[PDB]
C-alpha cells in the first residue's frame, strides 16, 4: 500500500482511541430502553456530530510491514505473504510447516 | 444518670480487666452504680482503654482503681476525673464501623503495580499486578519467579498495598 | 524490614554493590533501583553516614532546651519551669493572642479556668496546650522587640536581683538574633534517627540478636507515632489523644536524654536503657572513651 | 600480648580490647597528655589517626610500610564522624565549615 | 494447593522446565502432585504462497502450544518463596495459582 493510506489508517486509529469513552456512552444511551425519547434522539444526533474516523468499524486491518489490506492474519498482524517469509526465516516462534 | 469514663489497663490483658471489673462490681454489690463495660472491636480500637458507664463517688473510684491490672482514669485531674462527651455519640450511633464498611465493595488497597503477598502461598514477597478480579475478589499479581513475572490468583486480604 | 527501621530504599543495601533481594551481582550498573527490591546500590559503610527521620505526629519540645538548668525555653518565654512542664504534659492550658478578653499572653489556664472561659469567650479566643502551644508562643515572639524592651527595662531599674535577672534574659535574646537560630526550632517536629551502623544489631554466640538500647527507643517512638496517626484518623475524643500525644512526648524525651524526666524506662531487667545523650556524656561517652583515648594497633603488653 | 594488625570493632572503627580477642593496648587519656607535654606531634597524630581509627589511612599506611615509604596520609578519625552522627541525631545541627 | 500451568511452543523445553520446577518443589516441600500433560493446542493457519494469483498454491503452518499442569499439595514457608530464585529455560510462560 501507499504511505498515504497507512497515514490515514493511523489517524483513524488515533481518533478511535480518543473518542471511545464518549461514543460508547452515547451508544449505551441510545440502547437503554428505560430512558426518555428526547434524550435518545439527542444521543443519536450527538453521535452524528462526532467524527466518522472515530468509529472502530472504519479502520481496516493492514499488514504491519507492508500495509496490504487483503490477506491479513490477526495473530501475526501481517499479510499472508510476509507471514510466510517470517515463518521461513524462523522469525515467528513455534510456527512450522504442518502435515497430518 | 450514668455518664461514661475511660479506664487505662495493661494493654493486652484488657478482656481479663473487663471480666475482673464486672466481678468486682458483683462482689462489692454497687450494682446501681455501673451500667456496662465496653471494649469495642473491629474485624481492635481502642488499643488499651476500657469504657465504663459509671457515676462518680469516691467509693466507686476506689473500686475501679482497686480492680487489678488497672492504672487509673484519664482525665483533666485525678481529684475529679473527666467524662468524655455526648454530642459525638449521636454521629457514632449512626456509624460504628468506619474501618470495615461496604462503601468500597472491591479495592481494599491501591492496585497500580505495588503490593506484597504474605497471607498466601508465596509469603514475604512482592510483585506487579496488571489486571484484577475485584468482583470475584481475585488479583493477577505477576510475582518474579525463575527470572519471570508469573502472575498468581491472590486474595485481597492475603496481599498488602 | 521493608520499610521499617532498618530499611533498604531509605538507607542502603546491606551487601556491597548488591541488591539485597536480587539484581546486579557484578560491577556494571551501580545505582539502578528495581520495584521488586526498593533498594539503593552502594558500599557497606554507606549506611553508617546515612540517617533517617521520623515524622512525629504530635510536636515534642526538646528536653535539652527545657531542662538544662537554666532551661533555654524557661528564661526565653519568661515562664517558670514548673508551669512549662505542666502544659507540656497535657496538664495545663496556655493562652496565645486571645483578643479582647481579660487575660495575659504568658498566663496559663486550668480545666476550670478554661471551662468558664470557654462559655465566656466563645468567640475570638485561643488557648492551646503542649508543645504545639509552646511552639506558637516561641514562633510568635518578636526577638528584636524584646531586646529594646529588656534593654530599656535594665536602664530604668535599680533592683540588684532584677538587674541580674534581666541581664541573663537579654543576653540569650540578643545572642539568638546574632545567629540564624529560630525560636521555633526548639520543638522537635522532624525527629532524626541515628544510622543503623552506629546502632548495630549483632548476634552474640548463639541464635538470638543482642539488640541495642537505641533500637528500643526508636521502635517505641515509631509505635506511638503510628498509634497517634491512626487516632487522628479515627477522630478519637480529647482525653485519648491527649494521653497519646503525652506518651509520644515522654517517648521522645526518653529517647533523647533518658532519665532527665521521672524514673527512666527499662527493658531488661530493672536497669535503665542507654539513650543518645548517654552515648555522649559521662566517663564512657564518645569524648572520654573513644576520642581522647583510643585503642591502638602495633601495641603490646 | 602483641598486635601488628588484627580485627577491628564494628560501631567505632578501632581495634578490639583484650587478649582472647586479638586486641591492642589502650593508648589512654593520660598518655595523650604525656605526649602533649613533650613536643611530640607526629607521634600523637599517627597514634590517634593512622594506627587506630582511619580506615583508608591505615590501608595506605600498610601499603606504604610494606613498600618502604614510611609516610602517613592523615584523614579523619571515623569515630569523630560517629560523634557527628550522634550529636546530629538530636535536634542539634553540627557541621564542618569552609 | 499451588496449581502451576506451564505453556510453551517447544515441547522439550517445556519438559525441561517442568522437571526443574519439580526439583525446586521437592527439596523444600513434600508431596509434589506431579507433571500432568494437558491437551496441546495445534493452532493451524493456511495461506496463499503466491504474491499474486494461484489459489491451490498453499502453505499450512501451525503453532503447537503445549500445556503442563504441575500441582503442589502442601505450600510450606520455604517452598513457595523458592520459585523466585530457580530460573527456568526461556520461551516458557508459567502460571502459578494458590487455591
Ligand atoms: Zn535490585
Amino acid at each position: 500500500a501507499k504511505q498515504s493510506m497507512k497515514a490515514r489508517e493511523v489517524k483513524r486509529v488515533a481518533l478511535a482511541d480518543k473518542y471511545f469513552a464518549k461514543r460508547a456512552e452515547l451508544k449505551a444511551i441510545i440502547s437503554d430502553v428505560n430512558a426518555s425519547d428526547e434524550d435518545r434522539w439527542n444521543a443519536v444526533l450527538k453521535l452524528q456530530t462526532l467524527p466518522r474516523d472515530s468509529s472502530p468499524s472504519r479502520q481496516r486491518n493492514r499488514c504491519r510491514q507492508t500495509g496490504r489490506p487483503h490477506g491479513f492474519l490477526r495473530k501475526f498482524g501481517l499479510s499472508r505473504i510476509k507471514v510466510r517469509e517470517a515463518a521461513m526465516r524462523g522469525e515467528i516462534p513455534g510456527l512450522k510447516k504442518a502435515s497430518w | 444518670k450514668k455518664r461514661w469514663y475511660v479506664v487505662q489497663a495493661f494493654s493486652g490483658f484488657e478482656g481479663r480487666v473487663a471480666t475482673s471489673l464486672r466481678e468486682h462490681i458483683k462482689l462489692h454489690n454497687m450494682e446501681d452504680l455501673f451500667g456496662e463495660v465496653m471494649v469495642p472491636t473491629e474485624e481492635k480500637f481502642f488499643p488499651g482503654y476500657v469504657l465504663v458507664q459509671m457515676v462518680m463517688n469516691d467509693a466507686s473510684w476506689h473500686l475501679v482503681r482497686s480492680v487489678p491490672r488497672v492504672m487509673g482514669f484519664i482525665g483533666g485531674t485525678s481529684d475529679r476525673p473527666a467524662p468524655i462527651s455526648d454530642k459525638e455519640v449521636d454521629a457514632i450511633m449512626n456509624r460504628l464501623q468506619q474501618v470495615g464498611d461496604k462503601p468500597r465493595p472491591k479495592t481494599l488497597f491501591e492496585p497500580g503495580e505495588m503490593v506484597r503477598v504474605n497471607d498466601g502461598p508465596f509469603a514475604d514477597f512482592n510483585g506487579v499486578v496488571e489486571e484484577v478480579d475485584y468482583e470475584k475478589s481475585r488479583l493477577k499479581v505477576s510475582v518474579s519467579i525463575f527470572g519471570r513475572a508469573t502472575p498468581v490468583e491472590l486474595d485481597f486480604s492475603q496481599v498488602e498495598k | 524490614e521493608r520499610d521499617g527501621l532498618f530499611c533498604a530504599r531509605i538507607f542502603g543495601p546491606v551487601k556491597d554493590y548488591e541488591c539485597l533481594c536480587g539484581k546486579y551481582k557484578r560491577l556494571k550498573h551501580r545505582g539502578v533501583i528495581c520495584e521488586k527490591c526498593g533498594v539503593e546500590v552502594t558500599q557497606t559503610k554507606v549506611r553508617r553516614e546515612r540517617m533517617g527521620h521520623i515524622e512525629l505526629a504530635s510536636p515534642t519540645a526538646h528536653i535539652w532546651f527545657l531542662k538544662s538548668l537554666p532551661s533555654r525555653i524557661g528564661l526565653l518565654l519568661d515562664m517558670p519551669l514548673r508551669d512549662i512542664e505542666r502544659v507540656l504534659y497535657f496538664e495545663s492550658y496556655v493562652v496565645i493572642e486571645g483578643g479582647m478578653t481579660n487575660l495575659e499572653r504568658q498566663q496559663i489556664l486550668t480545666e476550670e479556668q478554661y471551662l468558664d472561659a470557654l462559655e465566656e469567650f466563645g468567640d475570638e479566643f485561643d488557648a492551646k496546650m503542649g508543645a504545639e502551644a509552646i511552639q506558637a508562643l516561641l514562633k510568635s515572639m518578636d526577638l528584636e522587640q524584646e531586646c529594646e524592651q529588656l534593654r530599656e527595662e535594665l536602664n530604668e531599674t535599680n533592683s540588684e536581683t532584677k538587674r541580674k535577672k534581666l541581664t541573663k534574659r537579654i543576653k540569650l535574646l540578643e545572642a539568638f538574633v546574632q545567629s540564624g537560630n529560630k525560636p521555633e526550632w526548639m520543638i522537635l517536629t522532624v525527629l532524626p534517627v541515628l544510622p543503623p551502623d552506629l546502632r548495630p544489631l549483632v548476634p552474640l554466640d548463639g541464635g538470638r540478636f543482642a539488640t541495642s538500647d537505641l533500637n528500643d527507643l526508636y521502635r517505641r517512638v515509631i509505635n506511638r507515632n503510628n498509634r497517634l496517626k491512626r487516632l487522628l484518623d479515627l477522630a478519637a475524643p480529647d482525653i485519648i489523644v491527649r494521653n497519646e500525644k503525652r506518651m509520644l512526648q515522654e517517648a521522645v524525651d526518653a529517647l533523647l536524654d533518658n532519665g532527665r524526666r521521672g524514673r527512666a524506662i527499662t527493658g531488661s531487667n530493672k536497669r535503665p536503657l542507654k539513650s543518645l545523650a548517654d552515648m555522649i556524656k559521662g566517663k564512657q561517652g564518645r569524648f572520654r572513651q573513644n576520642l581522647l583515648g583510643k585503642r591502638v594497633d602495633y601495641s603490646g603488653r | 600480648h602483641a598486635r601488628s594488625t588484627g580485627s577491628y570493632s564494628l560501631v567505632t572503627q578501632q581495634p578490639l580490647g583484650g587478649k582472647a580477642q586479638f586486641g591492642g593496648q589502650r593508648f589512654g587519656e593520660m598518655e595523650v597528655w604525656a605526649l602533649e607535654a613533650y613536643g611530640a606531634a607526629y607521634t600523637l597524630q599517627e597514634m590517634l589517626t593512622v594506627k587506630s581509627d582511619d580506615v583508608n589511612g591505615r590501608t595506605k599506611m600498610y601499603k606504604n610500610i610494606v613498600d618502604g615509604n614510611h609516610q602517613m596520609e592523615p584523614g579523619m578519625p571515623e569515630s569523630f564522624n560517629v560523634l557527628l552522627k550522634e550529636i546530629r541525631s538530636l535536634g542539634i545541627n553540627i557541621e564542618l565549615e569552609d | 494447593r499451588i496449581r502451576i500451568r506451564l505453556k510453551a511452543f517447544d515441547h522439550r523445553l517445556i519438559d525441561q522446565a517442568t522437571a526443574e520446577i519439580v526439583e525446586t518443589a521437592k527439596r523444600t516441600g513434600a508431596q509434589v502432585r506431579g507433571p500432568i500433560p494437558l491437551p496441546t493446542r495445534k493452532e493451524r493457519f493456511t495461506v496463499l504462497i503466491s504474491p499474486h494469483v494461484n489459489k491451490d498454491a498453499r502453505d499450512q503452518y501451525e503453532i503447537r502450544t503445549h500445556l503442563r499442569l504441575v500441582d503442589i499439595v502442601e505450600p510450606t514457608e520455604k517452598t513457595v518463596d523458592a520459585l523466585m530464585r530457580l530460573d527456568l529455560a526461556a520461551g516458557v510462560d508459567v502460571q502459578i495459582s494458590l487455591g
